[PDB]
């Protein structure tokens, strides 16, 4: 996998450049608002056995036919396997914030997981709304407007962060639909 | 023209030169349907043959200007671009290059050049058609060709 | 403009642009936007100055107003405004590129023949752009007119 | 033969307009990269045999038109092509100053192609010079010089095409 | 590519896990070191024209034998491949200082190199003394400071020990 | 110089100066204190600009140097030291005419015709006012930089 | 002699209109070509057509292309009359 | 019986940081299955156009090296004897190594030669056919996805 | 648009192509059968272009020269303020000559 | 050749040839049977002359095969000697046209213009046509190397 | 502007190759032929004005081009015509030098019908004044000399034709 630094390096690595100045610059602004993104994902994997079942309840409170017999998340076994695949999602989206990047959800998170989903018999469109209920969820937290939890957090604001675990999630949804 | 365009040698008939161009109307490539010419002419519609492709319409380029007027019951020959001769025949009013026999007399152009139109295809006399592509075939055994050599007690009669 | 005439004045000599001509194109472009901002300046003022300019061109000269002279009749001095905003226009164009091209290559060259042919009075319009820079000293204060006042006796060089 | 100027100008003056704002837009937008023209004018001049010398080692003397019967093979031949790409890069460095190619098919353009029909000059193997000489010009004054410098080749590539 | 976010990335994902606090905490190392590095990574962006001239006839001042026929100075062009990996290898300690860790140098420097010399016939005791002139010429007041010193001179002597 | 060459460029035109002749002139005088400072700082530093400029010569160019080379033995050297000093005093010039007109004059025209004669590589020396360019501007900051390395590349753009 | 016999930039002779002209050349092209004169308004000589159509030699055919486009001209069209293509020895 | 395709492989093999030609297998956009095939197809014949334009420029330098061989082994006994270079005790200068930036991006387009620039040119050539043998499989693979999840 | 929710990723399966193989059972197959496609669209995913790339030229201004002088043709901002009417106005013109508004 | 320039040096003056003339065409063809053999021995003498010519090229310029000179290494040698090989090419068909006009206007036109722009030293081509001429007129007798050393030297003459 | 040496080296220079056997073999022929095209040349120099004079009063003379209203009516284009005239027999002559045809239509034949037409000259009253012409040639140059020098008169009247 890549992080932030190592993708400045692997496209300068293309034309045979030294990592000069300009380049620098947007490497040492990732560092300055580094204590920023530590503030981030702090807030994300604290709150993260919540947010995997105001998920995939969600999705079944919107889509009650998942329940019915010849629904994929009918018996008890199948729920389980729902619930494992809320937090393996929100696991590589937390490992990509804090590397700064999306090479560790795109090798290893979506890397064979549509052909799966075919395989299995997996609804395609249900999995993009309980993926983005966890878009709705994050960026509650980033921006602290959570309805009934609030973390104290230092003076500012976290705008951009919001913004790059947004798209995040949008890159799931992109590659299993 | 499109062949031209796509096998370089529309660059050769850009030039100056005098030339006596023997454009078939596309009748004539139409024409290139017979059970006979498709033999010899269907394997350059492959994609990396264009190698004789570019001879085969340099053979249509002639180096001079001869209109049909300068054909009064004159019969010479020439060879093309290409490199091989090719006879300019002009008796009773019907003019002939290879296996032409010209439709449209002379179009006038601008370096001099003139373009007669031709009914067929003219291949050049010394074209072997290309062979299909193959498969490369490797000998299963060694020990059915060493049989299969002559020993030299064998070319001398000392064995049958 | 002014990287016109190092480009062209570089071009029959067949060189690149020398180290002093490479500075007249640098300085001109450093001095970019102050054209710019003086020109919005004049063109808020025309409708300003060429009131200004018929006073003072009829006043010195009523030959040409009263009833025999050219100018006499409405639309003879309706269009004599417009002299003056072509005039005011074209020197504008000749604040922005830096040079008298603009000014030379339209009003100056061949500007006799075309007043001759009309009746205007060759020396009248010397003194009317004469009567236009001095109408245009009013309405620009002292550290930009001397930046316009050399566009303007050109044309008075011109056109003698 | 307008530059960037003349051109805003006629449009201000073919229709009898004054200088507008929006017109300037360009303006105050040619007068803001009037700083880089020169820099990309002034290295250009300086490597104009290196550049010529860099393009056409990396363009066509590896192909046959180099050898015997090839396009550029008698020593007259070879030398009348160094000689026409320094125009290419000479005029090219004219339009990228001026910031306009009216200059290009002005005194480049018009009866070029038409030109080398005559002569038999392969148009193909002119453009890939003009090509691998833009590669080079953006080594030398940077990438947005390149960027500026290279407008005006491939200007010369369409046209001559 | 070991920088510290691969190595506690790869470590959490092992084990099933969420990044915890001894993840993070690592994380505020590379921000409270990157100051030194990031230091010593511009000032080879900056020099590295001279620095690995100074370097290739290093090798070539010492070892006159590579110069003869059959050996391994020969012509033009394996000079201009000496200097060239000089090069290479300048820019790869260049990309280890901005990662933070020996990534680069490992999988696109180091790995198979002895195996490449080898059998092309290079003597990797001529790398070194390329690599061993630059680590020794370091004035560490003049040229960058102290701490951005033992950063650049450890990834110099990472590639020494591996090289050799 | 600049001075000289815009009235010759106006005297031919059988016109005057335009403002774009003459705010130059006037541009460049007030431009004259600060030349005199940046040819003041080549003046007294030809010592180490021309002993340093032909030590990156013979560095990058041995074969000059060498037996057989056209400045080989103490004889030679020394005037291949002395041609740096001719052409570092002619950038002197330039810099304080604000033009290569006293370098084109002098060491530029006809310089091939002088050095092809001498048997002298034409190319070896201009990589030695190359040399002299990288000390000449590592003497002065960057605004000064850009003209007297600008006076260096002119002079290598036509010495090839 | 010919036009190249290395003259370039920093040479005697001005630099000028080099043609690849060879020894006593015998080629010769057909151009058509309108000039307007851009002169004869502060000068007043009397006028010539400008719309001409001649044979120029190849000795001469780039210099007098290179000058057409100088004072503004448009070259609508030019052939090579007379001379081979791709010709190394005859063109003399 | 079956050959197995391309992408097939692709999803198999663990992911590397830098290839030639990054995939798009995410960047292809939702149309209808025969799109995928409109855009499958073209880039195999658009590849293979390139394997055969890597053939008429390798008849070239096979043409450009047989140009060059009676005088390649013809300079091949002679007497080469430079005035600075290969030793230790005289001067040579730059040149016991190289100066100052002029080593190039590979090394191979310094070194002139009418032989390997064509090869050099390959590159413009063999690397850009790397690409397309590359644009057809994501058609197809994606493709393969499409038949299969039908 | 796609209206199909009707037509899922199982339309064109094709059920009923039966194969008897003589008196026995009837083979159901569900083969696909495609057409003979080619789905005519331009502009597809990709560039598929190695260089060899300079074709682009400017459109014909007709008698002038091209991007010359389009100058009858331009958005332009303002007119002046005294500007007297044509009156008689002769057709508009175009293109104007070999020749530009700065002679 | 004789047989051209002589019918274009008459053809320019609007006459036909003179005795001067046509007794030299007439010489120049009797001459013919000398010429072939005289160019056949240098036909198949290009092993020997092109690689002794090159043996004593490097011996007297040993910078240009050196490292830096720029037919150093096993690639520009073998181009080192490819030019000597065109020009004992050249040298082949003067003897034949009886005139260097093959040398001319192939190898002599513009022979500046190419070396100079390929960084090849012109004075270094023209020691090896020199070398080249001592191993040829070292192959024929006194009669024959008054003529086959008479093209060479026309061709150091023109380059240089 | 080839001879037939020039035309032998330029074919064998043009695949780069040298001048084999078949290459010389035609160049024999042509030395061959060397002594008798000068001879040929030789006597048509002497009597230039005496041919035309016999092709004028031979083919064109009398005939109605001569009378009013005729093609050749007046003094100067009568005297036009044996200065036209003179070209053909001088040209021919230079072919038959040189032993290529190359020479006629560089500097006769371009342009020539595409002028007759302009003047309206008739074209068929000049092919036959040089077939003409090329009768009275082969009088005094011989037989095979004067299939020589007839060779490119035909030449002449096929491209004039
Ligand atoms: C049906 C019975 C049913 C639903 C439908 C679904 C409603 C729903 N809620 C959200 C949004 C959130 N859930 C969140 C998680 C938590 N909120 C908390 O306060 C605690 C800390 C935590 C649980 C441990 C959060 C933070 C949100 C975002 C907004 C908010 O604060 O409410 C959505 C997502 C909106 C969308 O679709 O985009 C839905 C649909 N839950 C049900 O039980
Ligand atoms: C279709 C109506 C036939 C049939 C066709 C197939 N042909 C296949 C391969 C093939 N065909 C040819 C001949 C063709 N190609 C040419 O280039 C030319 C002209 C020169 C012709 C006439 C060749 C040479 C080959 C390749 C030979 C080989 O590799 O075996 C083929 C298999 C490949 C593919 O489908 O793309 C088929 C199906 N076969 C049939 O059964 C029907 C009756
Ligand atoms: C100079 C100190 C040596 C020397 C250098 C040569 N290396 C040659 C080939 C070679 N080197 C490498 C490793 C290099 N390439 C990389 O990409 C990186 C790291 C990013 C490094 C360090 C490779 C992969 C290769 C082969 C490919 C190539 O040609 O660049 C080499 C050519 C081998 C030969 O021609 O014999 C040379 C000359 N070797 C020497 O001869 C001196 C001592
Ligand atoms: C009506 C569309 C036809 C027709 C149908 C009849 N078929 C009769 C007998 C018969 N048919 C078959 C073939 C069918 N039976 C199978 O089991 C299978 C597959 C394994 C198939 C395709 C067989 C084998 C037989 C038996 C023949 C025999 O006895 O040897 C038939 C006779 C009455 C009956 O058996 O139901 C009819 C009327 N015949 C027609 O004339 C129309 C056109
Ligand atoms: C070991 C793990 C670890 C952490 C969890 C953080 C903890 C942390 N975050 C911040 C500091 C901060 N944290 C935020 C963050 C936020 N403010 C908002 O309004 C948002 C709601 C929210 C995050 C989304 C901001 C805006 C700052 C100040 C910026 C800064 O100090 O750089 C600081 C102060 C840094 C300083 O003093 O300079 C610290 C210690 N750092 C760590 O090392
Ligand atoms: C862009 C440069 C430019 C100019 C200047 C120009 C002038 C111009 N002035 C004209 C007429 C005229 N111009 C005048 C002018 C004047 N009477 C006075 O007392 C004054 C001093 C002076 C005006 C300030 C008069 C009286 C006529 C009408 C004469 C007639 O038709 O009887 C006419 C004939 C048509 C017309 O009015 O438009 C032209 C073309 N054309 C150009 O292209
Ligand atoms: C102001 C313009 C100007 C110049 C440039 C100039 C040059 C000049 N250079 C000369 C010689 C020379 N010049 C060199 C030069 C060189 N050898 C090398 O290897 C290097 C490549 C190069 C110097 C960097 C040598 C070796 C000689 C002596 C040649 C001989 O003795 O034959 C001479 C003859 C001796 C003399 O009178 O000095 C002149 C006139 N004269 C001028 O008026
Ligand atoms: C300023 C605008 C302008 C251009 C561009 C121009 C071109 C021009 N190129 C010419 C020839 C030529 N141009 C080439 C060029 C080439 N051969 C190749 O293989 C390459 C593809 C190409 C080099 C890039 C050659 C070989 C000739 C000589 C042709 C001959 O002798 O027949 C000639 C004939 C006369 C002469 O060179 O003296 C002209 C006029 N004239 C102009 O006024
Ligand atoms: C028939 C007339 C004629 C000549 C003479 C000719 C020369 C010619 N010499 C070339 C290269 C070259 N020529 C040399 C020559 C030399 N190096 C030395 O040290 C020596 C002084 C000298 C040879 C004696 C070298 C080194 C190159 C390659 C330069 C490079 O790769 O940059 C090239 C480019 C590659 C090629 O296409 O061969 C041409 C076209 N072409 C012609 O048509």
């Amino acid at each position: 996998m890549l992080d932030a630094f190592s993708r400045v390096v692997v496209n300068s690595d293309a034309k045979a450049a030294y990592v000069g100045g300009s380049d620098l610059q947007a490497l040492k602004s990732f560092i300055a608002d580094g204590n920023k993104r530590l503030d981030a994902v702090n807030s994300i994997v604290s709150n993260a056995s919540c947010m995997v079942s105001d998920a995939v309840s969600g999705m079944i409170c919107e889509n009650p036919g998942l329940i019915s017999p010849g629904g994929n998340c009918y018996t008890n076994r199948r729920m389980a396997a729902c619930l494992r695949d809320g937090e393996i999602i929100l696991r590589y989206v937390s490992y990509a914030l804090l590397a700064g990047d999306a090479s560790v959800l795109e090798d290893r998170c979506l890397n064979g997981l549509k052909e799966t989903y075919i395989a299995l018999g997996v609804p395609t469109n249900s999995s993009i709304r309980a993926v983005s209920i966890m878009k709705a969820q994050a960026v509650a937290f980033i921006t602290n407007t959570a309805t009934e939890r609030k973390m104290s957090f230092a003076a500012g604001d976290c705008t951009s962060l919001a913004s790059e675990v947004a798209s995040y999630f949008d890159r799931v949804g992109a590659a299993i639909s | 023209v499109k062949l031209l365009n796509e096998s370089g040698v529309e660059k050769l008939v850009e030039q100056a030169g005098p030339y006596t161009v023997f454009a078939p109307t596309d009748d004539a490539f139409a024409a290139l349907l017979e059970p006979h010419s498709f033999n010899k002419l269907a394997t350059l519609l492959r994609p990396e043959n264009n190698d004789a492709l570019r001879k085969v319409l340099m053979h249509h380029v002639i180096p001079g200007a001869f209109t049909s007027a300068s054909l009064m019951d004159r019969a010479v020959t020439v060879k093309s671009l290409a490199g091989e001769p090719i006879s300019i025949m002009g008796l009773n009013k019907l003019v002939t290059a290879g296996t032409a026999k010209v439709v449209r007399a002379d179009v006038p152009c601008a370096n001099g050049c003139i373009i007669h139109a031709v009914s067929s295809v003219i291949i050049p006399p010394n074209y072997v058609p290309v062979p299909q592509p193959t498969k490369p075939v490797f000998p299963r055994s060694v020990i059915a060709e060493i049989a299969k050599l002559p020993t030299p007690r064998q070319a001398l009669g000392l064995d049958p | 403009s002014l990287v016109t005439q190092v480009i062209l004045s570089a071009d029959d000599e067949l060189r690149y642009p020398t180290a002093g001509e490479l500075e007249t194109i640098s300085s001109y472009l450093k001095t970019g936007e102050y054209r710019i901002r003086l020109i919005s300046i004049l063109q808020g003022k025309e409708q300003e100055i060429i009131r200004l300019a018929s006073k003072k061109i009829f006043q010195l000269h009523p030959e040409y107003i009263a009833p025999g002279g050219n100018a006499s009749g409405a639309r003879q001095r309706a269009l004599c405004l417009r002299d003056y905003g072509w005039y005011l226009r074209l020197i504008t164009y000749a604040i922005l590129a830096g040079d008298k091209e603009p000014l030379e290559k339209i009003g100056i060259i061949g500007v006799r023949e075309m007043y001759n042919s009309l009746g205007v009075p060759i020396i009248g319009m010397i003194d009317a752009i004469k009567c236009l820079k001095e109408a245009t000293v009013e309405v620009i204060s002292q550290e930009e007119e001397d930046f316009v006042a050399p566009y303007y006796d050109y044309i008075i060089q011109g056109m003698s | 033969m307008q530059d960037a100027i003349t051109s805003v100008i006629n449009a201000a003056d073919v229709q009898g307009k004054y200088l507008d704002a929006n017109s300037v837009e360009k303006l105050r937008g040619y007068f803001q990269t009037g700083e880089l023209r020169v820099r990309a004018a002034a290295t250009i001049a300086a490597n104009a045999a290196t550049i010529i010398k860099e393009a056409v080692a990396k363009s066509l003397l590896y192909s046959d038109i180099t050898r015997p019967g090839g396009n550029m093979y008698t020593t007259r031949r070879y030398a009348a092509c160094i000689r026409d790409l320094d125009y290419y890069l000479r005029y090219a460095t004219y339009g990228m100053l001026a910031g306009d190619p009216s200059i290009l098919d002005e005194r480049v353009l018009n009866g070029l192609k038409e030109t080398y029909n005559s002569l038999g000059v392969p148009i193909g193997a002119t453009i890939q010079a003009i090509q691998a000489m833009k590669e080079v010009t953006g080594s030398l004054v940077g990438s947005d010089a390149g960027k500026e410098m290279g407008l005006y080749f491939d200007y010369i590539c369409s046209g001559l095409s | 590519m070991k920088s510290v976010i691969t190595t506690v990335v790869s470590a959490a994902d092992a084990a099933g896990r969420f990044p915890s606090n001894s993840d993070l905490e690592s994380i505020q190392g590379n921000i409270q070191r990157s100051a030194a590095r990031l230091e010593a990574a511009e000032k080879l962006a900056g020099n590295h024209e001279a620095v690995v001239k100074e370097a290739g006839d290093a090798c070539f001042a010492k070892y006159a034998y590579l110069k003869n026929p059959g050996e391994a100075g020969e012509n033009q062009e394996k000079i201009n491949k000496c200097y060239r990996d000089v090069d290479h290898y300048m820019r790869l300690v260049n990309y280890c200082l901005v990662v933070g860790g020996t990534g680069p140098l490992d999988e696109w420097g180091i790995a198979g190199a002895r195996e490449v010399y080898r059998t092309l016939n290079l003597p990797t005791s001529a790398y070194v003394a390329s690599i061993a002139y630059t680590r020794d010429r370091l004035c560490v007041p003049r040229d960058m400071s102290a701490q951005a010193g033992v950063e650049f001179s450890a990834y110099l002597d990472y590639l020494i020990n591996a090289l050799s | 110089s600049i001075v000289t060459k815009s009235i010759v460029n106006a005297d031919a035109e059988a016109r005057y100066l335009s403002p774009g002749e003459l705010d130059r002139i006037k541009s460049f005088v007030l431009s004259g204190q600060r030349r005199l400072r940046i040819a003041q700082t080549l003046t007294e530093n030809r010592e180490r600009i021309v002993k340093q400029g032909g030590q990156q010569l013979f560095q990058r160019r041995p074969d000059v140097v060498s037996p057989g080379g056209n400045a080989y033995g103490e004889e030679m050297t020394a005037t291949c030291l002395r041609d740096l000093d001719y052409y570092l005093r002619l950038v002197t010039y330039g810099i304080i005419a604000g033009d290569v007109t006293p370098i084109e004059e002098i060491g530029l025209v006809g310089v091939k015709e002088m050095y092809s004669a001498l048997g002298t590589p034409i190319s070896g020396v201009a990589e030695g006012i190359r040399c002299m360019k990288d000390v000449a501007c590592s003497l002065l900051s960057g605004e000064d930089a850009a003209e007297v390395g600008f006076y260096f590349d002119y002079t290598l753009a036509a010495m090839q | 002699a010919y036009d190249m016999d290395g003259t370039g930039a920093g040479s005697l002779e001005p630099r000028g209109i080099k043609s690849s002209a060879v020894e006593k050349d015998s080629r010769c092209f057909k151009v058509t070509f309108v000039l307007p004169s851009q002169s004869r308004l502060y000068t007043f000589r009397e006028l010539q057509n400008v719309y001409t159509t001649k044979m120029v030699p190849f000795s001469s055919w780039y210099a007098e292309q290179q000058r057409i486009q100088k004072m503004g001209g448009k070259i609508l069209k030019v052939e090579l009359v007379a001379g081979g293509q791709m010709r190394s020895v005859g063109n003399q | 019986k079956a050959a197995i395709m391309p992408h097939q492989i692709v999803d198999g093999l663990p992911v590397i940081p830098n290839s030639e030609h990054p995939s798009q297998k995410y960047n292809v956009p939702k149309v209808s299955r025969e799109k995928l095939q409109r855009e499958l197809l073209i880039a195999q014949g658009k590849a293979n156009a390139l394997q055969i334009e890597l053939d008429a420029a390798y008849t070239s330098l096979a043409s450009s090296r047989a140009f060059l061989a009676p005088f390649a082994a013809m300079a091949a006994d002679m007497d080469i004897r430079p005035l600075y270079g290969k030793n230790p005790q005289v001067f040579a200068g730059q040149f016991l190594g190289v100066g100052a930036g002029q080593w190039g991006k590979t090394g191979a387009d310094t070194v002139r030669g009418r032989s390997r620039r064509v090869a050099a040119d390959i590159g413009v050539k063999e690397f850009q056919l790397e690409r397309v043998k590359q644009l057809v499989v994501d058609l197809q693979r994606a493709l393969a996805l499409e038949d299969a999840e039908a | 648009d796609v209206v199909n929710a009707a037509y899922p990723k199982n339309i064109k399966n094709k059920a009923p192509v039966i194969s008897f193989d003589g008196k026995k059972g009837v083979k159901l197959e569900m083969v696909t059968l495609q057409t003979f496609a080619g789905d005519d669209s331009e502009d597809t995913l990709f560039d598929y272009s190695s260089g060899k790339f300079m074709p682009q030229k400017p459109a014909d201004m007709g008698i002038a020269w091209p991007s010359g002088d389009g100058r009858q043709a331009e958005m332009k901002g303002g007119k002046g303020s005294f500007n007297q009417p044509d009156l008689r106005k002769y057709g508009p013109f175009p293109d104007f000559l070999k020749r530009s508004m700065d002679l």
